[PDB]
């Protein structure tokens, strides 16, 4: 059902769409987006769960 | 195409209220050529300059 619901479809557009949740009005630029996913859980420095 | 891409990502913008975003979005449009674009435009401001100079000389009050 989920993924019905969700139009998007590639890495590339979810990506987009996960910044444009987080900085709605910030013009995706391709790099932009996914280093703000990968910098969101797998940046070693900004997450530890120890 | 540069003025295209400014609307598209207007019409997504979500009253994020933030100025940083929306002066990064313009400035993000204008491109910068170098090297001899610059000195182009330089070359604008001489002659510009001279014109007025030539009136100066050529003009009866303003030598006055």
């Amino acid at each position: 059902e989920t993924l019905r619901v969700d139009p998007t479809n590639d890495r590339l557009s979810a990506l987009v769409e996960i910044y444009r949740m987080m900085r709605p009005g910030e013009p995706p630029t391709r790099e932009a987006a996914e280093s703000l996913f990968e910098n969101l859980f797998f940046s070693e420095d900004r997450y530890d769960l120890s | 195409a540069a003025a295209q891409v400014l609307s598209s990502v207007e019409s997504e913008i979500g009253r994020t209220t933030d100025p940083v975003r929306m002066y990064m979005r313009e400035m993000g449009t204008v491109e910068l050529l170098t090297r001899e674009g610059e000195i182009d435009i330089a070359k604008r401001i001489e002659d510009g300059i001279n014109q007025v100079q030539c009136s100066v000389a050529e003009y009866p009050e303003a030598i006055t």
